[PDB]
């Protein structure tokens, strides 16, 4: 139920961080995540975690195709802090098209989007 | 504020020039939901579209 609640309701915790508390949480994210993803592989469990994968993905791309500059700024910074299919292609191409419809923010998106492809 | 002091506005305005159309705003009801209003955590889940439909919902 923890790892429910911490995968599900990640739209506005991350939405309110000052810019590098979103990195301080994502941090602990990645390392919660990695866990689960490591004592993950166990069918029940598979379905589990494609659930929360679909979740995370979901609110992903919702606070990205919109949700004005704070929002797509934490949430870029923590893609890219856990960044170790349809999925993936739906996420890189909304941050594509984010990337390419604008400063510091397309820094940062064109860099997500190079390791996106490194660990494509 | 302690949820009272701070939004004052919300509960008294319920959108072309309303308060829960600024970020600036917006962004502090989100910091402040943070340390109280128990019903932050909630597994909510409705997918709601924008963030004053979720805020106002929440005062």
């Amino acid at each position: 139920l923890c790892y429910d609640r911490v995968f599900s309701d990640i739209i506005y915790t991350v939405a309110s961080c000052t810019e590098n508390e979103a990195s301080r949480y994502g941090r602990f994210l990645c390392c919660m995540l990695e866990t689960v993803t490591r004592w993950h592989s166990y069918e029940n469990f598979r379905h589990v975690v494609h659930k929360w994968h679909y979740k995370l993905t979901k609110a992903s791309v919702h606070c990205l195709e919109t949700g004005e500059y704070t929002h797509i700024r934490n949430i870029l910074i923590v893609l890219t802090k856990i960044l170790p299919v349809l999925n993936l292609g739906q996420a890189l191409e909304r941050r594509v098209h984010k990337i390419c419809q604008e400063p510091d923010l397309y820094a940062l998106a064109m860099g997500y989007s190079g390791q996106l492809k490194s660990r494509k | 504020p302690t949820l009272e002091e701070f939004f004052e506005e919300a509960i008294e305005q319920a959108n072309e020039y309303k308060a829960v159309n600024n970020s600036n705003y917006g962004w502090r009801a989100l910091r402040l939901l943070a340390r109280r209003s128990p019903h932050f955590f909630q597994p909510t889940n409705q997918q709601f579209k924008s963030l004053p439909e979720y805020l106002e919902n929440m005062v």
